[PDB]
Order: C-alpha cells, then sequence, then structure tokens
RNA sequence: GUGGGAGAGGGUGGUGGAAUUCCCGGAGUAGCGGUGAAAUGCGCAGAUACCGGGAGGAACGCCGAUGGCGAAGGCAGCCACCUGGUCCACCCGUGACGCUGAGGCGCGAAAGCGUGGGGAGCAAACCGGAUUAGAUACCCGGGUAGUCCACGCCCUAAACGAUGCGCGCUAGGUCUCUGGGUCUCCUGGGGGCCGAAGCUAACGCGUUAAGCGCGCCGCCUGGGGAGUACGGCCGCAAGGC
C-alpha cells in the first residue's frame, strides 16, 4: 500500500445525527475503497479565509491513511461526491522537515 | 430620503476618468457623481481637480441625504485617484476606514494590444 | 525590520494544516513574502511555497486581502 | 513502480553466481524488464513522447549488450534469448 | 547493483482562487468610454459605478530569481496516479562491452491545411472614427478566421551560445543551484561573472575555450542573378528538401 493524508471540509451547521452519518459514510468508503485508518485528528469547527460555499467556515476531519495506489483517486472521487463536504484533499504522507531547526 | 447616516464610499480611477459612490453598508448605492456629473468634458475629466469636484459633491449629496460616517473603497489607480480621498476627507463627512481594493487577476485574460 | 525565520521556532516547513506560524510569511495582502524578507533558504523558500498554496486551497490561509491605511 | 524485490527476483534469476548483479545476463534482463513495463505504460499514453525518447535509448542499450554476448560468447546468448522469448 | 537527493522533464484523471465577458436580482442617475485633443461606439428599453446569485472559456498573480528540468523545440496553480532522464555516496558486480555516425527512422515554437468540437478576452482580413499634404499605416471603436480541445497532415525559424558530438591536458578569484563530508573550509555535478598561460583581424574567448591535442560527422570557396530556374522526391494544399 502506501501512506496517505486525508483532509474533509464539511458544512459547520450540521446537527449530531447529521455529522454522524457523514462521518460513518466516509468510513464505509475508506472501508470500501481499500484504505486503512493509520489515526485520526478532527479539529473539526474553525473559521476559514475565504467563503467556501458562503459560509464564512468550516468543519474540518484529517485522516491519515494507507491503502492501494490506482484506488486513491476514485476514493477521492467518492469522498467529493457528497453535498456536505465542500472540499477534500489527499497527498501522500511526507516526513516531517524541519526548518531552521 | 432614506435617512442613511453610515456607509460605504467607492472611488475609482482610471488615467480616464474618477467617479464616486456613496453607498450603504450591505452595497447598494445612494448617490454618485463623476466627472462629467459635473459639466467637465473630455480629457479635462481624468484630472484631480474634478476628482476634487466630484468627491466633494457626491459627499455634499449624501451629506444632505443624512450621511455621516463613511468609510473608503479605492479601486484603481490613477490620476487624481489621491486628490479625490484628500477631498472627501475635508468633506465634513468622517472618513474611518481607507481601503485600497483594485482588483487584479491571477493571471486570465489577454490583454488589448495597448496594454502589453 | 527584522527577518521572519529570525524570531520564529524551529519548525515544520511542510506542514499545511498548520496555519499559526505558516500565516506569518504572507504580507497583509495574501502575497507570500519575497526570500529577502523570509529570512530562509531556496529549498526552504521552495518548500514554504508549496505548503502554504496547499493551505490555501484548504481556506485557511488567504488567497488574498486587502490593503489598510492609504 | 518497480519496486526492490520486483528486481530482486529478476536478478537473482539471471545471475551467474551467487553475487553477480553486473553481468551482461542480469544487465540485459533487468533492462529488458524495464523495457516491457514502458512498452505497458506507452500502450495508452500515446501522447507521451518524452519517454518513448528514453525507451529507444533502452532497447539501443539492449541491444548492444546483446551484440556484446553474441560475439563474445554464443551459447550463453542463445540461452539468454530463448530464456527471454525475444529476437 | 545498492543507499540517498533536486527538478515549471512528460503523460492521464481531478480540482482551486483572482480577473474579463455575459445572463438574473437589487439599490441608484446622466452619463460612460476613449484620445495629443477628438470622434465613431454604448446609455432612459435605465448604462457606467455598486452589492448578491448563476453560466462559460481561457490563463495561472505573490513565491520568481542574475533560479531549476529537458536532446532540441520547449516546460510555471494545487492533488493524485503512470513515467523518462540525471546527480552524488559506497568501490560491490561485468570486463573494452567504446566514441562518431553518410543513409535511413522519429520528435520538432509559431503560423498554415483537413475532419469534428468549442469561443470568455484577444485578434490578420474586414466595417467604421479623428489625424490632417494623405490612410487605404501608426491612435480609437466594432469584428471573422485563427487563438483553445480531440484526430490526422505540414518540417519551417534570429530552431541562436549565430559556437556539431566525445575524451584528455593547461593559474586563480568571485556569485549561485544541488548532493557528500572530518561542515573557518574541503569534495563531485550544473548555472553566471572577472581574469593566468594561450588564442584572436579586432571585438573578444579563457577548465561552461573561441587554449593545447586526438577521433568521427556536417559545411565553406568574391558579389549580384538566386535559394531563383529545370528535374527529382515529399505534401490535400500552402509549400518544403
Ligand atoms: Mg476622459
Ligand atoms: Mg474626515
Ligand atoms: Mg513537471
Ligand atoms: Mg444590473
Ligand atoms: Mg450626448
Ligand atoms: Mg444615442
Ligand atoms: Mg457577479
Ligand atoms: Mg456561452
Ligand atoms: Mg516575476
Ligand atoms: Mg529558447
Ligand atoms: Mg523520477
Ligand atoms: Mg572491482
Ligand atoms: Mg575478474
Ligand atoms: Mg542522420
Ligand atoms: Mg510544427
Ligand atoms: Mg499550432
Ligand atoms: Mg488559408
Ligand atoms: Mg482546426
Ligand atoms: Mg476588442
Ligand atoms: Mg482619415
Ligand atoms: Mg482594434
Ligand atoms: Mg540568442
Ligand atoms: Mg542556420
Ligand atoms: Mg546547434
Ligand atoms: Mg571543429
Ligand atoms: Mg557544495
Ligand atoms: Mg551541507
Ligand atoms: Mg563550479
Ligand atoms: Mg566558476
Ligand atoms: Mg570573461
Ligand atoms: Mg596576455
Ligand atoms: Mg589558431
Ligand atoms: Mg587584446
Ligand atoms: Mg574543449
Ligand atoms: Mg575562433
Ligand atoms: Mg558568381
Ligand atoms: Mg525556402
Ligand atoms: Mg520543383
Ligand atoms: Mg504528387
Ligand atoms: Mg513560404
Amino acid at each position: 500500500m502506501r501512506r496517505y493524508e486525508v483532509n474533509i471540509v464539511l458544512n459547520p451547521n450540521l446537527d449530531q445525527s447529521q455529522l454522524a452519518l457523514e462521518k460513518e459514510i466516509i468510513q464505509r468508503a475508506l472501508e470500501n475503497y481499500g484504505a486503512r485508518v493509520e489515526k485520526v485528528e478532527e479539529l473539526g469547527l474553525r473559521r476559514l479565509a475565504y467563503p467556501i460555499a458562503k459560509d464564512p467556515q468550516g468543519y474540518f476531519l484529517w485522516y491519515q491513511v494507507e491503502m492501494p495506489e490506482d484506488r486513491v483517486n476514485d476514493l477521492a472521487r467518492e469522498l467529493r461526491i457528497r453535498d456536505n463536504v465542500r472540499r477534500v484533499m489527499v497527498v501522500k504522507s511526507q516526513e516531517p522537515f524541519l526548518a531552521n531547526a | 430620503k432614506r435617512q442613511v447616516a453610515s456607509g460605504r464610499a467607492y472611488i475609482h480611477a482610471s488615467y480616464n476618468n474618477t467617479i464616486v459612490t456613496i453607498t450603504d453598508p450591505d452595497g447598494n448605492p445612494i448617490t454618485w457623481s463623476s466627472g462629467g456629473v459635473i459639466g467637465y468634458k473630455g480629457s479635462r475629466k481624468g484630472t484631480p481637480y474634478a476628482a476634487q469636484l466630484a468627491a466633494l459633491d457626491a459627499a455634499k449629496k449624501a451629506m444632505a441625504y443624512g450621511m455621516q460616517s463613511v468609510d473608503v473603497i479605492v479601486r484603481g489607480t490613477g490620476a487624481g485617484r489621491e486628490q479625490a480621498i484628500r477631498a472627501l476627507q475635508a468633506s465634513g463627512l468622517q472618513v474611518k476606514s481607507i481601503v485600497d481594493d483594485t482588483p487584479v487577476p491571477h493571471n486570465g485574460c489577454r490583454p488589448k494590444k495597448k496594454f502589453r | 525590520k527584522a527577518k521572519v525565520k529570525a524570531t520564529l521556532g524551529e519548525f515544520d516547513l511542510r506542514d499545511y494544516r498548520n496555519v499559526e506560524v505558516l500565516k506569518r510569511f504572507l504580507s497583509e495582502t495574501g502575497k507570500i513574502l519575497p526570500r529577502r524578507r523570509t529570512g530562509l533558504s531556496a529549498k526552504e523558500q521552495r518548500i514554504l511555497a508549496k505548503t502554504i498554496k496547499r493551505a490555501r486551497i484548504l481556506g485557511l490561509l488567504p488567497f488574498t486581502e486587502k490593503l489598510v491605511r492609504k | 513502480p518497480i519496486t526492490k524485490e520486483e528486481k530482486q527476483k529478476v536478478i537473482q534469476e539471471f545471475a551467474r553466481f551467487p553475487g553477480d548483479t553486473g553481468s551482461t545476463e542480469v544487465q540485459v534482463a533487468l533492462l529488458t524488464l524495464r523495457i516491457n513495463r514502458l512498452s505497458e505504460h506507452l500502450k495508452v499514453h500515446k501522447k507521451d513522447h518524452h519517454s518513448h525518447r528514453g525507451l529507444l535509448m533502452m532497447v539501443g542499450q539492449r541491444r548492444r549488450l546483446l551484440r556484446y554476448l553474441q560475439r563474445e560468447d554464443p551459447e550463453r546468448y542463445r540461452a539468454l534469448i530463448e530464456k527471454l522469448g525475444i529476437r
């Protein structure tokens, strides 16, 4: 497999049953596409710089994964099809460049 | 006739003209002035004088509309783009924030051959 | 008129997710600072660049802002 | 990619004796693997000339090591060839 | 071979903000635009300036460089995937397997052709506007091909470093990109500048030779006629050798 990072950014006006269902469906997508969880950090609510979807802020999840090769893109197409996910980004992991150290 | 008393003041300057727009804090206009609003005709429109004259004029108008507190937004970099702000500061309105908004592309559009 | 990495923690350059540090390299308008005023090196700066643009895509950092005074 | 044990299969397979990573055998199998993979990519991605060029240089390599083997040890070269199906 | 690195090298998929245009909506009048000054043009069917919403196409500011990658043309948003080349360290493996390359074969900016798509801005031709000896040219306002994408042709150029490739020799200094090191410094590989010896008609070049040598290819032989004419090959053509 390979070492990836996923960022998800959603609409902050979600109640609890909603945000639950979203998260669940993301999990079921990672499973379904081959990707596995190394860890999770969800910082959640924060105030952006430019409005994304007319919204002044957003709800961020960060999921660090390991997975197959070809599948990555199609996986993120499945993530993006969501209506409450206003943004998704993926990256291959990088080693923590420490500068000025 | 609205009785507004606080709002946005836009300056706009090309090297060909100047236009001021007084407006309300969610963006709708109140009055406006320009180079030719005052009778100035030709190239004479892109002077700093008429810049002044217009600022003062639109300021005057809105000041009779009831305007007091006015926060400025300058789009365009031009001839007496300054003299317009420099005027409507001394208008009697109170200039609160002067902001420079001159909008610039991230390189999208092939410009008229004059322009490169 | 001090540089940036002159007063600053010794920190991960290649992290987009963290704003608190990344912002300190942008002007009042969103403009990424030039070398002279950033202080860092060419591989550094080249990396600072990519990190910033990545975060700009996450809406955490700005693409451009407005200039006050004037 | 071409991963590491993905290579080791081949190197350990065409070796003349334990430890030989360098002879014409190894060299030509390795090369020829790289070659076939590229042909696979360039099957789609027809539009990519800058990879294609490199693949020319690559088959030219293969061919040159082969003329070497042939002129130097004929049997081992017929061996290698009928091992890889080619020429 | 192994270990590590830099990169706008290429390709496929996706996606992000600024800006131009246009359509919808609001608020708001008498002008806007444009020039040396003008006019055509657009504006009461409500423009310009302003705020919100949508559609679409192209191009990626800052970073950015006197910088990097590529054989050459050439290559800049970001993410992923497929992939070429190349540098260094280790001194491990093969054992001269090398250089050059007539002929072939392929890539080759822009423009141009063919068949489809697409079309925001620009814009040959073109339609108009002032200059004013006179526009039919510079200046202004419209505008079609084209510019973009897929497929197939075309093969040119100041395709330039006007400098063919490869290797070995021959002071240094300085600025920089990128590896390694015992990291005031040293040691490989790129990119600049000044300069030893040396070369050069001069300008200039000078370890990135235009120096000293060897190998191989291309090419030259006063100017015009003329890159024309005839012929041959290629091309749908324009045209090219
Ligand atoms: Mg004017
Ligand atoms: Mg005041
Ligand atoms: Mg690239
Ligand atoms: Mg409207
Ligand atoms: Mg009129
Ligand atoms: Mg009319
Ligand atoms: Mg709009
Ligand atoms: Mg349309
Ligand atoms: Mg620049
Ligand atoms: Mg060039
Ligand atoms: Mg690579
Ligand atoms: Mg040895
Ligand atoms: Mg031996
Ligand atoms: Mg030839
Ligand atoms: Mg061509
Ligand atoms: Mg073309
Ligand atoms: Mg034609
Ligand atoms: Mg066409
Ligand atoms: Mg036009
Ligand atoms: Mg005339
Ligand atoms: Mg025109
Ligand atoms: Mg040149
Ligand atoms: Mg020539
Ligand atoms: Mg040449
Ligand atoms: Mg010679
Ligand atoms: Mg070094
Ligand atoms: Mg070091
Ligand atoms: Mg050097
Ligand atoms: Mg040097
Ligand atoms: Mg010199
Ligand atoms: Mg001398
Ligand atoms: Mg000589
Ligand atoms: Mg001399
Ligand atoms: Mg030499
Ligand atoms: Mg010479
Ligand atoms: Mg003659
Ligand atoms: Mg000719
Ligand atoms: Mg003929
Ligand atoms: Mg014929
Ligand atoms: Mg011709």
